[PDB]
């Protein structure tokens, strides 16, 4: 006996077994019985403060001159204030430049998530290779306020013989694993799901900023990995070539038995 | 099915004439109060009017003396038209916010602008769909469908032939397929088609063809509030916050260049405004931090009227330790005025009786209602408006049909009116914890 | 298995006439508040009820509670009763009239049939069909499948969207696991690899399971007992679907927040529509605030706008408190610790003390529920600590004399056991004066005053 | 045109020797405090300011506010006007030492003129030219035209989903881009496509208009802090990844000052100085007045009119000193004090007469006196809050204009404050079942 818990949205109901046959094709349907009724002249017109269209004539310039004239990371508005006391002297030192500032100051905390996924730490192998008495404690002058960056016990943790302290960084997965947490059955579950609430707005210019916001395929293709194709032309190429999803950088789940659903099978 | 009778649940408006503002004694509910009524019924005339700001009303006067029912029916005398927005002064000390901002989107909820735009649709059974896919794919295909008077055969485009095994079109269903955007709200499945659906339950609604033509228009009118523009225009896909509450401190620009907007939506004809009514329940449990913002919210062009409802006498204020009349401070009494009820006299304590006991479908003799009116001479309209649905079911044990003296007699046994619990807790100290002592026995 | 303190209570014990008869089914006397609380029950199960109070009255000891379980279990289990008490919706998330909202809609209850629309097959061919890609930085994108399902009675080669395509790589689903794509979400259980590709010699401790029979193409109804406040979470932060928000929506720490009342109407107008096609039956239940007089004026303000709803559970309130200061304002003192005008919208019930006989009675069931047999001048001597000292202090008096007397090889408990555990484990009264006396000054063998 | 409470507030009414004028522009009477808020505007005008302190003295039911709200309609549209009350101080996200400084923030402005060349029309075609940079013929109902794009205009049209004959709407300057639908000529290509069809626009395909436009300093400081509206798509999750207000350090606002300097060192911006309209400054504790006591000696600050009515009261936040106007004197010796008096009886009647050609409710000369009967013996608020309800029943009783009648009706119907205390006290006597609880 097969289960899975309540489901509040209004899905599609197929009419008859006898008529697709063999060839059919999967749609998704899943909406919100509740909804949302917006006009055509809020959601899409003139009633955004975002939506650069006639009627909203503010939305340009103040996107131009609030994000790239008069902006303070902007690297013309950076190089000018770099040589003193003045308010970017700093960023010499911190391992950036202009442009790694001027990408990390626009970007979500997701993209930023994604541009930090593609970086090879290096200052935790300072203190592997580099730790002589004779060898002062050398760091790259241009990166040399990251001072919690180069001294940490963990990557020197992580290159001893015996794990005597590889076994104290890490033992609450330990616990969490020996006292059989991932095994044991999921006993709760919510009583009913829902799809998020969308608006019923009768423009095409709202299922396009639908179907670029809710689902918004540069989160998924960074969050589920790269395209098989794209595997085939990166490793059958004449040099390397990096990826934009380097790794799936979906999160390993912590139940092995029940991962990111609420189905249950009978056992 | 979710119209379970309440305690306000026989109130179908205010009751009185909109000619000459006569509050006739007895009709939609609202029965004996006259002068309250009438100054309600002014109220209510200037505010469809709209050539007002937001004033305030306030509807002092003891317990159960029929505030909230006067609220009601203005609540129902207006429709879904007005915004009507009720506020029970406690919604308002929040965790998610401050408290002053919890305050100022309480009164952008009740400011609607309305907007009239047309759609273009299309009813109908479908005939039959055909659908080239094919290695094939959704490029071309036809449709034939039909109403009882036209008939049509459509070709579709791709981003149609997407919509159309997204909602897995039968041959047989009764869609409406949105032009302007595209979307397929499936109506109901037509009658004669029955035998050709087997995927269904053994109960299962059929509908009948669609009657007139089969491409018209449709002059919607939507009604959105300003507080639903500011939510909206506060994050990304931010509207989901009016619905979950996950909205925070909004930056009053936003509110400031929407409130410019509105101006120049009315300027150009393409919008209206509507100026709603702000109901704060209760409005002696605000502190002197709510009051120095609703003397200044209250002066706008954009304010809705409120109108709110006090209990208490000479009390204190909230955050302060000083009192003054009807818990709210001079200042602010200054610009509220104030319209007083009175108490029920016996004949009109009978016939409220009678009106919530014709809601409820409950026989009563009138020896047994004779007994409820003295029985609410001394103890309230809510303890007699409980007795009667405790005396229908207590008649309802030994299978009789009306309810007697028989049976308010022992309602008025079982359950204490909170005189006598009063009196029971003066006459049994020792043991009930006062502050400090427990006694037994 | 655990005698817990409220045990023997199996009901209020009333006749056909709705007459209470005394010592049956747990209680003891109190024929007045079992008859009441007999008529709050059959006004529970009659739906002509959308906000009614019932105040439970009475001194600490006297059985306010017990009458909450009877009514608990007089009502049955398809009705839904929701304890809490006074002081459990002071939360540091929400405001706690946002727990109150939360406690009423909690208890309604809802009946629901539903069609889920399974795909049950073990995976035969899986191939993606990409699509055009131009320049746009996140570069290929999978967009169509041509996944073809295998179950016991016809095939099926079906093609897919790219969200149910995330769903079924985000469940690893390689070719021969069979599975059941749920076309109501979108989800996709694997369930393991099918019995075709079995072998012994294996180590990913795989659960090996036939192929499911019938149609690849099921459609089966099932029965639910959702609450409307299960739909206020369910369509608050979303857990359902394929898209972004309702997947990075489920990965996040979850927080209680404030469902609006626009939600709260929503959600009213979508169980209506569910009421008039003939699927869903509407169930109302009970709030049972023990300890009313913890909660502060801010709260009995705003059970009235909660008690004003055309749709509102029935409210049980318990005070143990006489004249006393609410807890919001503490300049007006009133009953109970319920505001004056709050209190005439309840039907109050008296709860009166006991009897130096109803005690004995009491002690006799207790005994006889807990495992514990014993003399009938032990029972007399428990009644004697009942009338003297308190009722729920002579009740525990009980479990200590049974281990003692398993001490002294005997079965049932005799006079000696009772006068030895009540010398070892004191009552309130006698360690207060123990405290007055002895704790004369402070210092070395002093209490800290 | 709706009434609000200051409607027939227009302007201050003065002289050209600045000299107020009785019964001018709305006001009536109040000399020396028009004469004063006159001085104050010249002064925010002379742009020789870095941080003043107006208060305005006087009783409830004086014309405290009506000064704001004349200054504000003297200033124009111009020169930005923040009213904010005490109260909107506290949140629950930042401290209110920094609501504070977002006032004083949004208090400055910074206005950029802008030649904004629109571009309506139909896309013709979609040429590659390089392999880069695209062409696209913008057809009008006036004529088509070629335009080159930058290579990184395209990927904002691109993203946009623009393919063969799609409407748009290209800002030439900001690169802004709208598609607007599918042009009608192409309409019936297929039979049930879903686009929506608009015909193409009748005008010029250049259409070349300039803008004033207006921003305020708070704003660069949101926009330079934390992302905001473009490319924000994260905070649709909404518990910690929302736009939550986050505390501006002084360090981000002394580089904003320098970039804004710059840009107006080249001619290309202009800076006007605001007004800070703080209205029952009472509710100010002294956690608030040791710190504008800093903020206002800071050389951008703008002018702060405070407003308080109370008298010796108690300071919020330090119960143990007593102040005049709830102000202390370590910040009260800042103020320019201006006093505000109360209204003689020969003086009330044309606030009656002003307030009733306002709203349009005409009356006879019998019932401007009853009004001001009741102006001078209850008060100022009350008497004007009769004029509109009293109409209501003048044209309901078949009348036109409002009588001694209507408002000898409205008197009982609509009882004030006073009266209300009367009936409180005396006639709710004992605390019963039928009486109030206190
Ligand atoms: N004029 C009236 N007509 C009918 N019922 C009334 C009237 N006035 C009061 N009631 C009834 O009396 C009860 C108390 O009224 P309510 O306004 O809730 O009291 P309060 O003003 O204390 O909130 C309500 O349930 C209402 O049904
Ligand atoms: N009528 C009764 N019959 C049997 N036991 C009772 C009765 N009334 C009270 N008790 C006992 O009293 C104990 C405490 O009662 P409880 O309801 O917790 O008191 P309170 O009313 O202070 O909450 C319970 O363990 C219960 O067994
Ligand atoms: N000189 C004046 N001329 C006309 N109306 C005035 C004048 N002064 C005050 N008022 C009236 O006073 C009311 C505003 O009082 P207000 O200044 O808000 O008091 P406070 O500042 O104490 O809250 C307005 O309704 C306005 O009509």
């Amino acid at each position: 006996d097969t289960s899975s818990p309540f489901f509040c949205g209004h899905f599609a109901e197929t009419g008859s077994f006898l008529r697709e046959g063999t060839n059919v094709a999967l749609g998704y349907s899943t909406r919100s019985l509740v909804e949302y009724r917006l006009p055509r002249l809020i959601w899409c017109d003139g009633g955004r403060l975002d939506k650069p269209g006639p009627g909203n004539l503010v939305a340009g310039f103040r996107s131009k001159y609030l994000n790239h004239m008069m902006n303070i990371w902007t690297p013309e508005n950076i190089r000018s204030s770099l040589e003193g006391i003045e308010n970017f002297t700093w960023l010499r030192f911190v391992d950036t430049s202009l442009q790694e500032a001027y990408r990390a100051s626009h970007t979500d905390v997701f993209a930023r998530a994604v541009d930090l996924a593609s970086k090879q730490n290096r200052l935790g192998h300072m203190q592997i290779v580099y730790d002589e008495p004779e060898d002062k404690k050398w760091t790259p002058v241009h990166a040399l306020f990251q001072i919690c960056e180069r001294e940490n016990p963990k990557a020197v943790a992580e290159i001893t013989t015996e794990g005597v302290l590889r076994d104290l960084m890490n033992i609450a997965r330990v616990k969490y694993r020996e006292l059989g947490l991932c095994r044991l059955e999921k006993a709760a579950r919510p009583r009913a799901s829902a799809p998020p609430i969308e608006v019923v707005c009768d423009s095409r210019s709202a299922v396009i900023e639908r179907e670029n916001i809710m689902f918004h395929p540069a989160m998924r293709k960074a969050l589920f990995g790269p395209t098989p194709s794209e595997i085939k032309e990166a490793s059958f190429g004449p040099r390397p070539v990096t990826l934009y999803p380097p790794r799936a950088l979906l999160p390993a789940p912590d139940h092995d038995k029940q991962r990111f659903t609420n189905i249950t099978v009978p056992s | 099915g979710l119209n379970l009778i309440a305690a306000h649940s026989h109130i179908r408006g205010l009751g009185v004439d909109a000619d000459t503002l006569e509050p006739r004694p007895s009709s939609q509910g609202l029965v004996g109060q006259e002068k309250a009524r009438k100054a309600a019924a002014v109220v209510l005339e200037m505010i469809k009017q709209g050539k007002i700001a937001g004033r305030a009303v306030l509807i002092a006067g003891p317990p159960s003396t029929g505030k909230t029912a006067i609220a009601m029916g203005m609540a129902q005398s207006l429709g879904q038209d007005v915004p009507f927005t009720t506020l029970a002064a406690s919604e308002i000390f929040s965790l998610e916010m401050s408290k002053t901002e919890a305050l100022t989107q309480a009164f952008r909820k009740s400011i609607g602008v309305r907007i009239k735009e047309e759609s273009e649709i299309m009813e109908g059974e479908v005939v039959e769909i055909q659908i080239d896919r094919s290695t094939g794919g959704a490029k071309q295909g036809k449709l034939t469908i039909k109403t009882t008077d036209m008939e049509a055969i459509y070709d579709m485009g791709s981003k149609m032939i997407d919509a159309m095994t997204k909602e897995r079109v039968m041959a047989g269903d009764i869609i409406s397929i949105d032009k302007s955007s595209g979307k397929i709200t499936k109506l109901g499945r037509s009658y004669a088609r029955s035998r050709d659906y087997d995927a269904m339950g053994v109960d299962t609604k059929f509908l009948q063809c669609p009657e007139g033509e089969l491409q018209k228009r449709k002059e919607v009118v939507h009604t959105v509030s300003l507080h639903e523009i500011d939510v909206i225009n506060s994050r990304t896909q931010g509207f989901l916050a009016l619905f979950s509450g996950d909205t925070g401190e909004i930056r009053s620009e936003i509110r400031d260049q929407i409130n410019t907007k509105v101006a120049e939506w009315k300027e150009e004809g393409k919008a209206e405004i509507v100026p709603g009514v702000l109901f704060i329940d209760e409005v002696h449990m605000l502190d002197i931090e709510c009051f120095s913002y609703i003397n200044r919210a209250l002066e706008s062009d954009l304010a809705p009227i409120v109108i709110m409802a006090s209990n208490r006498g000479v009390s204190r204020i909230r955050g302060t330790d000083y009192k003054s009349p009807h818990g709210l401070p001079l200042d602010f009494l200054d610009r509220v005025v104030i319209i007083n009820t009175h108490p029920y006299t016996p004949d009109e304590l009978r016939q409220i009786l009678s009106i919530r006991a014709q809601e409820e479908e409950v026989d009563l003799t009138p020896d047994a209602l004779a007994l409820l009116t003295k029985i609410g001479q001394e103890a309230g309209l809510r303890y007699a408006s409980n007795l009667i649905t405790t005396s229908q079911l207590i008649a309802a044990k030994r299978r009789a049909k009306q309810v007697g003296v028989e049976d308010v007699q022992r309602s008025f046994k079982l359950f204490y009116d909170p005189a006598r619990s009063v009196r029971f807790v003066q006459e049994s100290e020792k043991r009930l914890i006062g502050n400090d002592g427990v006694v037994d026995f | 298995h655990r005698t817990a303190a409220h045990t023997h209570i199996k009901g209020l014990g009333l006749n056909s006439s709705g007459i209470a008869e005394k010592q049956a089914a747990g209680f003891v006397g109190q024929c007045a508040a079992r008859e009441a609380c007999g008529v709050v029950v059959d006004l529970i199960k009659a739906h002509k009820m959308a906000g009614r109070g019932v105040l439970l009255a009475g001194g600490p000891g006297t059985g306010k509670t017990a009458l909450a379980l009877a009514i608990s279990q007089e009502l049955g289990t398809k009705i839904p009763f929701c304890p809490i008490t006074g002081s459990e919706i002071y939360s540091t998330e929400v405001k706690k009239t946002e727990v109150l909202m939360e406690n009423f809609r909690r208890a309604i209850g809802l009946r629901v049939r539903e069609t889920k629309d399974v795909y049950e097959g073990e995976v035969t061919e899986m191939t993606p069909e990409e699509a055009e890609n131009p320049l746009g930085g996140y570069g290929k994108t999978i967009s169509t499948l041509l996944i073809g399902l295998k179950s016991a009675r016809g095939q099926k080669k079906l093609r897919l969207d790219p969200s149910i395509y995330e769903a079924i790589q985000k469940e690893r689903v390689q070719v021969g696991d069979v599975i059941y794509i749920e076309t109501n979400t979108g989800a996709c259980k694997r369930v393991g690899r099918s019995d075709a590709y079995a072998t012994e010699f294996d180590l990913e401790a795989e659960e090996y399971v036939p192929i499911p029979k019938g149609e690849v193409h099921k459609k089966k109804e099932i029965v639910q007992d959702v609450t409307l406040h299960d739909l206020d979470v369910a369509n608050a932060r979303p857990q359902g679907g394929q898209d972004i928000i309702s997947m990075m929506g489920q990965l996040m720490k979850p927080k209680m927040t404030e469902i609006t009342d626009k939600l709260r109407m929503e959600i009213n107008k979508v169980v209506q529509k569910y009421i008039n096609q003939g699927v869903a039956e509407l169930i109302p239940g009970v709030l049972f605030i023990d300890e009313a007089h913890m909660l502060d004026i801010e709260c009995f303000t705003y059970l009235n706008k909660a008690l004003e709803s055309p749709i509102a559970p029935i409210v049980v309130l318990a005070s143990n408190r006489g004249i006393a200061t609410i807890r919001g304002a503490d300049d007006l003192k009133a009953a109970h610790g319920i505001p004056p005008d709050f209190l005439q919208r309840l039907l109050i019930i008296p709860t009166h003390p006991y009897e130096p006989d109803e005690i004995r009675r009491i002690v006799r069931i207790r005994a006889q529920t807990e495992g514990v047999q014993l003399t009938d001048a032990a029972v007399d001597r428990v009644a004697e600590h009942g009338v003297r000292i308190s009722l729920r202090y002579c009740l525990q008096l009980l479990a200590p004399a049974s281990i003692l007397a398993r001490v002294n090889g005997r079965t049932q408990v005799d006079v000696q056991d009772i006068a030895e555990a009540e010398e070892l484990f004191l009552d309130a009264r006698r360690s207060a004066n123990i405290l007055t006396s002895t704790g004369e000054s402070g210092g070395l063998h002093g209490f800290i005053s």
